[PDB]
RNA sequence: CGUUAGUUGCCAGCGGUUCGGCCGGGCACUCUAACGGGACUGCCCGCGAAAGCGGGAGGAAGGAGGGGACGACGUCUGGUCAGCAUGGCCCUUACGGCCUGGGCGACACACGUGCUACAAUGCCCACUACAAAGCGAUGCCACCCGGCAACGGGGAGCUAAUCGCAAAAAGGUGGGCCCAGUUCGGAUUGGGGUCUGCAACCCGACCCCAUGAAGCCGGAAUCGCUAGUAAUCGCGGAUCAGCCAUGCCGCGG
C-alpha cells in the first residue's frame, strides 16, 4: 500500500512516501522537476530506485524542509532508500555495497575563536 | 548623432550611448528615453531623426551639462576656495574633503607616493 | 552634503547677542566658543572669533559664507 | 604526509556518464564552490563536441586526457650546492591530475568567448594531437631526455 | 599562564552557583548588584567567624542568604544579639525585608577558603611559609581529603626575589572534572607587600 | 483556559518543579496535555580571557532560560487544592496566565 | 561589484535599502 | 578608574548622551557589558566564582 | 534509534474549505528538550609472545567517528601597577577637581592586517526557490499612505516555537551587455536631502543627481588550509542614541 523512509543530509530532512504507481514524484506540491532542474545533481535522489529499477513502480509524494537544495537531494536519496528496504527487506543486500542507506555526518565544523573560519588562520608577517 | 553640446556616441544602445555625455549618467539617460518615448535597446545608428531631435530637445535645457556643468563645478570651488573655507583649503593642498584619514592611503586625490628617507 | 532638516541650529549665546548688536549698530570683536552653531544672514558685516582650541581668531562675515558654520573658517590644525 | 599513505579520496561516478574521470575532470573546472555551474559547463561543452564533430563526446573526453599525459617529468634534487633537475617516471595517479589540470588550464587560455566552447575545442585539439594542453605535456616530457644525463639521481 | 579556575570549571557538575535565582532583561543587573553588595559586606564583619560561602536564594523578593561558617556561634552572638544587628542592617541597604539564615562547616580544615584564610593570617604574622603550607597540608590531609595542594605567591618570608611555593600531597588532578576539587583563596597583606594563597582540597569520586 | 509558563536556568529545577505540580492536578484534573518543553533562549558572552592584549585568546560562557508549557483542562478545586504554595523549587520562576 | 552602492548587491552587501534596492 | 570619574553614578548628565556604562564592580571606563552591569574582566572572575546564576561553560 | 511530552508538526488519515494547517481533529511524522540506548578490536580470517596491526561482515557510526571545553614541573626578570587590588616613592590652591573648546581623525613618507576589484565560470535587470543561529517592552515594527529614495506620518501584532527584524545570497528560469578603462571598477569631487543627537567645521552614518580615478591578476619575498577542510555566499550577535564594523565573535548555503 504505502511505505516510509526518513532520510537526513546536512541539517535537511525529506519525509519518502512510495506508493505503487504511475512512476511520477512530486516534491512540497510541485514536481520533481519543478523544483530542481537547474540542478544537476538532482538525479542522484532517485539513484535508490535505479539500483532495484524501481523506476516504473511506484509513485512518490515528498516533504522537504531545512538546509539548502543540495543537502535535500541527499536527504530524498535516503529516504527512498530507507523506505525502499521497508517494502522489501531483501533489498538490503543490493542496497548496502552503494552505500545509499549510510547517513551522512559531515556537518559544517563550527567556527573557533582566533582563526577566521573554524581553520583558516590570520596571516602573519614577522617582519 | 549629436544631442548636447557636442557628444557624438554610436552604434550601442541609446541610453548606454547617453551616459558618454558629461551631465548624463544612467539615472538621467533612462529618465530621457522614459519622457521621449524611444526605445532604449535601440541603436544610436537606427535611430530616427524625429527620435533625436526630440532627445536634444529634451536634454539640452533640462539639466545643465557638459559645458556649464564643468564651469558651474570648478566656479563652485573657487566659491568655497575664496572664501576662508577649510573645505577650500582642502581643496588647495589637493587633500581629501569629506574628512578621510590622510595618515594612509590619500593616493587618489594626493598625487600617488612621492617616497622620503628614513 | 550636508544636512540638519529643518530648524536650523545655532546657538542661544551668540544669537540674542548679535542680534542686540544689530539694534545698537554694527559692533567690534566678539567672544565665541561655540563654532557649534550655523551663520545666519544677519551676521553678514560683523567680526567674529572663534576658537581653535587654543587661540581666538577674528573672522570677517560675509554674504556668500552664510550657508556654512563657524569654525569652518577657524582651522585647527598646524602643518608646515 | 610523514606518518600514512594518504590513501586517495574516491570520487562519486557521474550523473551523466557514470565516469569517475568526468566527476573529477568537472571539478577542476568548478571555482569557488559552484558545481552546478561547472557541470554545465562541462555538459554544454559535450554538445559542441558532438554536434561540431559526428562521435561520441565520452570516447573523445577519453581521447583527449590520454594524449596529455606524460610519461616523464622532471624534479629538482639537491646535490652539492645547487639542485639539479632529476628526471623521473610519473606516478599514474599523478598523470591523473596533470593532464586534467593542463586542460582545463589550457582551455581557458583559449580565445574562445564562452567557457563551454574553449572546453569542447581544447578537447577537440588535444584529442588530435594539437592544442595548449598537449604542448605543455611535450614539453615537460622535453625537459625528460635533456637532463637525461642525471638519470643516476632517480631516487 | 595556565591553569583556569576549577570552580568555573566545575559551576556545571560538582559544583553549584553561590547564587540561584532567576531575572530577565531588566532585572538581572540590579539582582547581580544586591548579591554583591550582600558578599561584599558580609566579608567585612564575618571574616572573624570563619565564613566560607554566602549563598544567595530568590524566589519572588524574598531573599534566602545562607552563611556557612567555621563558628556559628560568633553569627549568632550571645542570646541572638549579633543576628539582630546585622541582619536589621540587611534590611537597611536592600529593602528587600530579607530574613537570614546560618549554617555549620564541620571540619573548618576541610574547606579550602578557610585553610587559605589560616595560612594567609599566619603570613600577615610572619610565620614559616613552607611550614604553614605543609602543616596546612596535614590538617587537611589528616581527615579525609584523598588530595591537597596549597600554593603561596611571590615575596616569601619578605624576599626582594617574589618566589613561589609548593607542597601537594596525595592527589589533585584539576584536568578531570570529576571528584569534586574544592578551591579557595586568600589575600595575606603585609608591609613588605602582597601575597596570594590559593588552596585545592579533593574529596569524592562520583 | 489556565496557562502556566515555566522559566529559569536550571532544567534540573523546572522539571523537579513541573513534575510536582503534574502530580497535584493529575489527582483532581481531566487528562492534562503534558510537561511540553519549549526551546531554549541561549545568550552568550566571548570576553578576552586576560586584560591587556592577547586577543586571541578568548574563552565563552553561555546562560541558557529553559521554558515548560502545562496546560491543565478543566481544573476546578482538588486542583488548585494543592496548587496554593506546596513546592519547594527556588531557582524556578512561574507565570500564570488567564 | 559590491563596492558599488547604487547597485543592489552593493546595496545588500553594507545591509541598506534605497531606489535601486526596495524593501517591497 | 577614577574616584573622580564615576561623576556618571551622579549623572544628572545635561544630555542624555553623555552616560556611559562604567563597569560597578571596578569602575572599568571601556568595555563594559551591559546585561551583568560588569566589566569583561570583572564578568570573567564573577564567573568564575559562581556568583552569576546561570552563567556555563560555553562549549560546543 | 527509543521512552516521556505535545497549541512548531499533518488530506501520512478522513471531514469541511473563503483551498491559507485555514477550521474540525490527531500525534504517527518533522520538530522542540529532558532521560536513556549505541562501539567494546566484542565477532571472523591472517600475522604476533603480548599489547597491537591488516582485512572482512553486521551497523547510522569503528580503531581517537567528527568538533569543543581541558594546557603538566617549569621557561622567557614575557604582559599589564592604565581594569582591579598593591609595597615603596613623589603631588598637594596643586599631577588633584569642574567646565567649554580642541586633540586622541594631524601627512612629504614606510610596514602590518583587511575590504573592494581588475571581469563573460562575469556584470546588470526582472522573476522565483531552499538555511541555521541569534536579538527585541518604548524595543522589534507587519500593514496602509507620502516620497525616486534614505525616511516621515498613521498604525496592527508581539511580555514572543505563536508577532516582528525577514529580504537569506550564491542558485534556478528569462532578458540585456559582446572583450571594450566598458553595462568591468566605485576612488575622488560638486550639488540636493533623511536620521540620531543640545550640537555633525574640525569629525557621523544613510539616500538621490552628476562626476567615474587607479587597477587588464601583481618584483624580490611571503601566508593560510589535509573534508564540510580550502575557496565562495549571505545571516545574526555583542559594545551602541548614532556610527566611520570592511573588525570581532558565532550561523548555516
Ligand atoms: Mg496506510
Ligand atoms: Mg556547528
Ligand atoms: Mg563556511
Ligand atoms: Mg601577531
Ligand atoms: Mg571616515
Ligand atoms: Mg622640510
Ligand atoms: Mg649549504
Ligand atoms: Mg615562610
Ligand atoms: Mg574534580
Ligand atoms: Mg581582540
Ligand atoms: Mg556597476
Ligand atoms: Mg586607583
Ligand atoms: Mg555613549
Ligand atoms: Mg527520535
Ligand atoms: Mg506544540
Ligand atoms: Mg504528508
Ligand atoms: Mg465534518
Ligand atoms: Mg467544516
Ligand atoms: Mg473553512
Ligand atoms: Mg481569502
Ligand atoms: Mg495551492
Ligand atoms: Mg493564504
Ligand atoms: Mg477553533
Ligand atoms: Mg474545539
Ligand atoms: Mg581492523
Ligand atoms: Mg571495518
Ligand atoms: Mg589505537
Ligand atoms: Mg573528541
Ligand atoms: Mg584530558
Ligand atoms: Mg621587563
Ligand atoms: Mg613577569
Ligand atoms: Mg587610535
Ligand atoms: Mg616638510
Ligand atoms: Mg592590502
Ligand atoms: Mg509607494
Ligand atoms: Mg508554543
Ligand atoms: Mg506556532
Ligand atoms: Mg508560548
Ligand atoms: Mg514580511
Ligand atoms: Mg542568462
Ligand atoms: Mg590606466
Ligand atoms: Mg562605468
Ligand atoms: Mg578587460
Ligand atoms: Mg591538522
Ligand atoms: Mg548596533
Ligand atoms: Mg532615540
Ligand atoms: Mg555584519
Ligand atoms: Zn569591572
Amino acid at each position: 500500500e504505502q511505505y516510509y523512509g526518513t532520510g537526513r543530509r546536512k541539517e535537511a530532512v525529506a519525509r519518502v512516501f512510495l506508493r505503487p504507481g504511475n512512476g511520477k514524484v512530486t516534491v512540497n506540491g510541485q514536481d520533481f522537476n519543478e523544483y530542481f532542474q537547474g540542478l544537476v545533481r538532482a538525479v542522484a535522489a532517485l539513484e535508490p530506485l535505479r539500483a532495484v529499477d524501481a523506476l516504473g513502480h511506484f509513485d512518490a509524494y515528498i516533504t522537504v524542509r531545512g538546509g539548502g537544495k543540495s543537502g535535500q537531494i541527499d536527504a530524498i536519496k535516503l529516504g527512498i532508500a530507507r523506505a525502499l528496504v521497508q517494502y522489501n527487506p531483501d533489498y538490503r543486500a543490493k542496497l548496502k555495497p552503494l552505500g545509499f542507506l549510510t547517513r551522512d555526518a559531515r556537518v559544517v565544523e563550527r567556527k573557533k575563536y582566533g582563526k577566521h573560519k573554524a581553520r583558516r588562520a590570520p596571516q602573519y608577517s614577522k617582519r | 548623432a549629436r544631442i548636447a553640446g557636442v557628444e557624438i556616441p554610436r552604434n550601442k544602445r541609446v541610453d548606454v550611448a547617453l551616459t558618454y555625455i558629461y551631465g548624463i549618467g544612467k539615472a538621467r539617460a533612462k529618465e530621457a528615453l522614459e519622457k521621449t518615448g524611444i526605445n532604449p535597446a535601440t541603436r544610436v545608428k537606427d535611430l530616427t531623426e524625429a527620435e533625436v531631435v526630440r532627445l536634444r530637445e529634451y536634454v539640452e535645457n533640462t539639466w545643465k551639462l557638459e559645458g556649464e556643468l564643468r564651469a558651474e563645478v570648478a566656479a563652485n570651488i573657487k566659491r568655497l576656495m575664496d572664501i576662508g573655507c577649510y573645505r577650500g583649503l582642502r581643496h588647495r593642498r589637493g587633500l581629501p574633503v569629506r574628512g578621510q584619514r590622510t595618515r594612509t592611503n590619500a593616493r587618489t586625490r594626493k598625487g600617488p607616493r612621492k617616497t622620503v628617507a628614513g | 552634503p550636508r544636512s540638519l532638516k529643518k530648524g536650523v541650529f545655532v546657538d542661544d549665546h551668540l544669537l540674542e547677542k548679535v542680534l542686540e548688536l544689530n539694534a545698537k549698530g554694527e559692533k567690534r570683536l566678539i567672544k565665541t566658543w561655540s563654532r557649534r552653531s550655523t551663520i545666519v544672514p544677519e551676521m553678514v558685516g560683523h567680526t567674529i572669533a572663534v576658537y581653535n582650541g587654543k587661540q581666538h581668531v577674528p573672522v570677517y562675515i560675509t554674504e556668500n559664507m552664510v550657508g556654512h558654520k563657524l569654525g569652518e573658517f577657524a582651522p585647527t590644525r598646524t602643518y608646515r | 604526509a610523514r606518518r600514512r599513505r594518504a590513501e586517495v579520496r574516491q570520487l562519486q561516478p557521474d550523473l551523466v556518464y557514470g565516469d569517475v574521470l568526468v566527476t573529477a575532470f568537472i571539478n577542476k573546472i568548478m571555482r569557488d564552490g559552484k558545481k552546478n555551474l561547472a557541470a554545465r559547463i562541462f555538459y554544454d561543452a559535450c554538445k559542441i563536441i558532438q554536434e561540431k564533430t559526428g562521435q561520441e563526446p565520452l570516447k573523445v573526453f577519453k581521447q583527449a586526457v590520454e594524449n596529455v599525459k606524460p610519461r616523464m617529468e622532471v624534479r629538482s634534487r639537491r646535490v652539492g650546492g645547487a639542485n639539479y633537475q632529476v628526471p623521473m617516471e610519473v606516478s599514474p595517479r599523478r598523470q591523473q591530475s596533470l593532464a586534467l589540470r593542463w586542460l582545463v588550464q589550457a582551455a581557458n587560455q583559449r580565445p574562445e568567448r564562452r567557457a563551454a566552447v574553449r572546453i569542447a575545442h581544447e578537447l577537440m585539439d588535444a584529442a588530435e594531437g594539437k592544442g595548449g594542453a598537449v604542448k605543455k605535456k611535450e614539453d615537460v616530457e622535453r625537459m625528460a631526455e635533456a637532463n637525461r644525463a642525471y638519470a643516476h639521481y632517480r631516487w | 599562564g595556565n591553569k583556569i579556575h576549577p570552580i568555573g570549571f566545575r559551576l556545571g557538575i560538582t559544583r553549584d552557583w553561590e547564587s540561584r535565582w532567576y531575572a530577565g532583561k531588566k532585572q538581572y543587573r540590579h539582582l547581580l548588584l544586591e548579591d554583591q553588595r550582600i558578599r561584599g559586606l558580609l566579608e567585612k564583619e564575618l571574616y572573624s567567624a570563619g565564613l566560607a560561602r554566602v549563598d544567595i536564594e530568590r524566589a519572588a523578593d524574598n531573599v534566602a542568604v545562607t552563611v556557612h561558617v567555621a563558628k556559628p556561634g560568633v553569627v549568632i552572638g550571645r542570646g541572638g544579639e549579633r543576628i539582630r544587628v546585622l541582619r536589621e542592617e540587611l534590611a537597611k541597604l536592600t529593602g528587600k525585608n530579607v530574613a537570614l539564615n546560618v549554617q555549620e562547616v564541620q571540619n573548618p580544615n576541610l574547606s579550602a577558603p578557610l585553610v587559605a584564610q589560616r595560612v594567609a593570617e599566619q603570613i600577615e604574622r610572619r610565620f614559616a611559609v613552607r611550614r604553614a603550607i605543609k602543616q596546612a597540608v596535614q590538617r587537611v590531609m589528616e581527615s579525609g581529603a584523598k588530595g591537597a595542594k596549597v600554593i603561596v605567591s611571590g615575596r616569601i618570608g619578605g624576599a626582594e626575589q617574589a618566589r613561589t611555593e609548593w607542597a601537594a600531597q596525595g592527589r589533585v588532578p584539576l584536568h578531570t572534572l570529576r571528584a569534586n576539587i574544592d578551591y579557595g583563596f586568600a589575600l595575606a597583606r603585609t608591609t613588605y607587600g602582597v601575597l596570594g594563597v590559593k588552596a585545592y582540597i579533593f574529596l569524592g569520586e562520583v | 483556559k489556565i496557562r502556566i509558563k515555566l522559566r529559569g536556568f536550571d532544567h534540573k529545577t523546572l522539571d523537579a518543579s513541573a513534575q510536582k505540580i503534574v502530580e497535584a492536578a493529575r489527582r483532581s484534573g481531566a487528562q492534562v496535555s503534558g510537561p511540553i518543553p519549549l526551546p531554549t533562549r541561549v545568550r552568550r558572552f566571548t570576553v578576552i580571557r586576560g586584560p591587556f592584549k592577547h586577543k586571541d585568546s578568548r574563552e565563552h560562557f553561555e546562560l541558557r532560560t529553559h521554558n515548560r508549557l502545562v496546560d491543565i483542562i478543566n481544573p476546578n478545586r482538588k486542583t488548585i487544592e494543592q496548587l496554593m504554595t506546596l513546592d519547594l523549587p527556588t531557582g524556578v520562576e512561574i507565570e500564570i496566565k488567564t | 561589484g559590491k563596492g558599488d552602492r547604487r547597485t543592489r548587491r552593493g546595496k545588500i552587501w553594507r545591509g541598506t535599502y534605497g531606489k535601486y534596492r526596495p524593501r517591497k | 578608574a577614577r574616584k573622580a570619574l564615576i561623576e556618571k553614578a551622579k549623572r544628572t548628565p545635561k544630555f542624555k548622551v553623555r552616560a556611559y556604562t562604567r563597569c560597578v564592580r571596578c569602575g572599568r571606563a571601556r568595555s563594559v557589558y551591559r546585561f551583568f552591569g560588569l566589566c569583561r574582566i570583572c564578568l570573567r572572575e564573577l564567573a568564575h566564582k559562581g556568583q552569576l546564576p546561570g552563567v556555563r561553560k560555553a562549549s560546543w
